[PDB]
């Protein structure tokens, strides 16, 4: 969880999703199936959003 | 006695004709040169030989950062706290019904010559 | 310049911890069998 | 060796002998309609008996030598024989100059300098690669270190790779203490007593109870919260100089809420503002700049091509400069670069005991080391390659 600084999905092989938080940012990769929540819940950088890792 | 007033009858603004757009620029410009601008409440060589100092390559001109990511927040300018409002003429923003007076009867049209 | 040495090792780890992951995942998300599962409905599912 | 160890800028003059004299100057005259006819050079100032209403004249704008005349009267004063003494011969000179100085000004500078001082090297080094120098002498493991210079008129981000400026991911911000003392000096006076020409006396206010909020936010609420607590806490009873001197804070317990003080005294200052001036610093866009503060400017710098430096770019930032004193800058500045810096990738903000004097350290402990009896450049071979000489060795 974190404030959303980026997406880009790479027919997609994954989505790189970068994600702020008060001690730092990290760069993740997720799961292109993943990839359809993301436009589901109209999530777009700058948003604060709770991705489960399981 | 008197009211003493309509003998100056300074505003009367049945004629008002609002100052916008570029007008509201010049002001922001003026405002910020003035934050800019130094202890006279030189100059004129520092721009010459800026303007001699022009060019592509990294330099004064090219140091520049830019536009900030984080977007631009709102202040009162009469208290300087958070102001949910803008004066609908010159664009200045304000947080209370009594800010807004103080601003129409002081900044609002007056220093836009 | 040069390269943390503690840096490495972080990244290290953090690959190790995401490998285990996706061994704990990957496992967990066929750990059960269906009740029927899809060609016993379809063998008797008539039409 | 000994050497004229230099500081021109606009607001300080951290002049030395390489013997443990940090002495701070005005490199500005002053004209006080209290004193008559007196352009009080540099230090004259406590000369004068009422330094209310100074006019400023200053030969740095944006911090680029003007006029000449100002700076020539003050080196020569520093010079002197009742300030450091006319000794000029061999007493090579150091001197500090603005990242990008407008060539022909300090150009001009080498020129007067040797040719009309005439003494041994000047060794013309910007102030951070000096600060560089010291950070990396107490720092010798660390490699690249921000000169964050939240000086006078001026804050930049830059990349030192071992005694090397990166002049392309340097970003000069801007808007400095200058800037932040005049902002205050309008929003005081407008607000309440419209002094706004003392400037220095509104500077003691400036940096007698001004900070950086660590919540912005928060701490805005309180201040603007009717009835005591509510932060605030200011009154400074400014001094009219007939009555004192330097104005004061006074204490919590004799703050009057009313305002209404019986002692005569000049007993106006609301607080609030205490944070936001800083918090300009910080928080841009307020006041009206695009530039970004310099935290971002920091993680900005950072990102630059050295994917191995980064790590250590940010485990070494220093933040040396005058504004930097504010407090709440360190803790502040740190806070936000971490949340923008690369969680794995550390992040270590410090700040020299004195960033003011952090220049004049280093160029004294460089004037010492050896290497620069090499490099080097005077009149002895300005009399050769012109001015070619100077730009190549700087």
């Amino acid at each position: 969880e974190g404030e959303v600084t980026e997406l880009t999905p790479c027919t997609i092989s994954h989505v790189i999703i970068g994600l702020k938080t008060a001690k730092g940012t990290k760069q993740l990769k997720l799961d292109p199936s993943i990839f359809e929540s993301l436009q589901k819940e109209r999530v777009e950088a700058g948003d604060v959003i709770y991705i489960e890792a399981n | 006695m008197v009211e003493k007033k309509t003998s100056v009858r300074s505003q009367d603004p049945g004629q008002r004709r609002v100052l916008d757009r570029a007008a509201r620029q010049r002001r922001i410009n003026r405002q910020l040169e003035a934050l800019e601008n130094d202890n006279f409440q030189n100059f004129q060589a520092l721009l010459e030989e800026q303007n001699l100092s022009v060019a592509e390559g990294p330099n004064y001109l090219t140091a520049c950062a830019g536009p900030p990511s984080r977007p631009q927040r709102p202040f009162c300018a009469v208290c300087g706290f958070p102001s949910p409002y803008t004066c609908v003429s010159c664009g200045a923003r304000y947080c209370t019904v009594r800010c807004l007076g103080t601003h129409q009867e002081t900044r609002c049209l007056k220093w836009t010559v | 310049p040069f390269y943390l040495d503690s840096l490495e090792e972080k990244r290290k780890r953090q690959r190790s911890e995401r490998l285990e992951r996706i061994f704990q995942l990957s496992e967990a998300h066929g750990a059960l069998a269906p009740v029927y599962g899809t060609e016993v409905l379809d063998f008797c599912t008539l039409p | 060796m000994t050497t004229l160890v230099l500081d021109n800028g606009a607001y300080n003059a951290k002049i030395g002998y390489s013997h443990e004299n940090v002495s701070v100057i005005p490199n500005c005259q002053f004209r006080s309609k209290t004193a008559r006819l007196k352009t009080f050079t540099a230090n004259q100032i406590d000369e004068i008996k009422d330094p209310s209403g100074l006019f400023y004249i200053l030969p740095f704008q944006k911090g680029y030598l003007v006029n000449w005349d100002v700076q020539r009267q003050v080196w020569d004063y520093l010079f002197g024989k009742e300030m450091y003494q006319v000794d000029f011969l061999d007493t090579n000179i150091i001197i500090t100059e603005p990242y990008f100085n407008f060539t022909s000004i300090q150009e001009s500078m080498n020129e007067i300098l040797f040719e009309e001082y005439q003494f041994q090297a000047v060794l013309r080094v910007n102030a951070g690669a000096l600060s560089a120098h010291r950070y990396f002498r107490d720092n010798p493991s660390e490699l690249c270190c921000i000169i964050v210079d939240s000086g006078y008129s001026f804050t930049h981000i830059v990349p030192y790779c071992r005694s090397k400026k990166k002049k392309e991911a340097i970003i000069r911000i801007n808007v400095g203490g200058k800037l932040l003392t005049n902002h205050l000096k309008e929003i005081i006076s407008y607000r309440q007593l419209h002094v706004m020409d003392e400037t220095h006396v509104i500077n003691q206010v400036k940096e007698d109870v001004c900070y950086v909020s660590q919540d912005f936010y928060r701490d805005m609420d309180i201040a603007k919260l009717k009835g005591e607590e509510n932060t605030v806490m200011i009154d400074y009873v400014l001094p009219d100089f007939s009555t004192i001197k330097k104005g004061f804070c006074k204490p919590r317990e004799e703050m009057v809420l009313s305002g209404k003080y019986k002692s005569g005294e000049q007993i106006l200052r609301l607080a609030n503002e205490r944070f936001a001036v800083p918090e300009i610093l910080f928080n841009p866009s307020d006041i009206g700049i695009q530039e970004m503060g310099i935290p971002e400017a920091i993680v900005y710098s950072i990102q630059n091509l050295p994917e191995e430096m980064q790590p250590h770019f940010f485990k070494n930032i220093v933040l040396t400069g005058g504004n930097s004193l504010f407090p709440g800058f360190r803790d502040r500045v740190y806070s936000e670069v971490r949340c923008l810096t690369p969680t794995d990738y550390d992040v270590s903000v410090v700040l020299p005991e004195n960033p003011i004097t952090y220049a004049w350290e280093g160029g004294k402990l460089i004037s010492e080391n050896d290497d620069f009896e090499d490099m080097v450049v005077t009149r002895e071979d300005y009399e050769e390659n012109g001015h070619s000489v100077c730009e190549e060795k700087f």
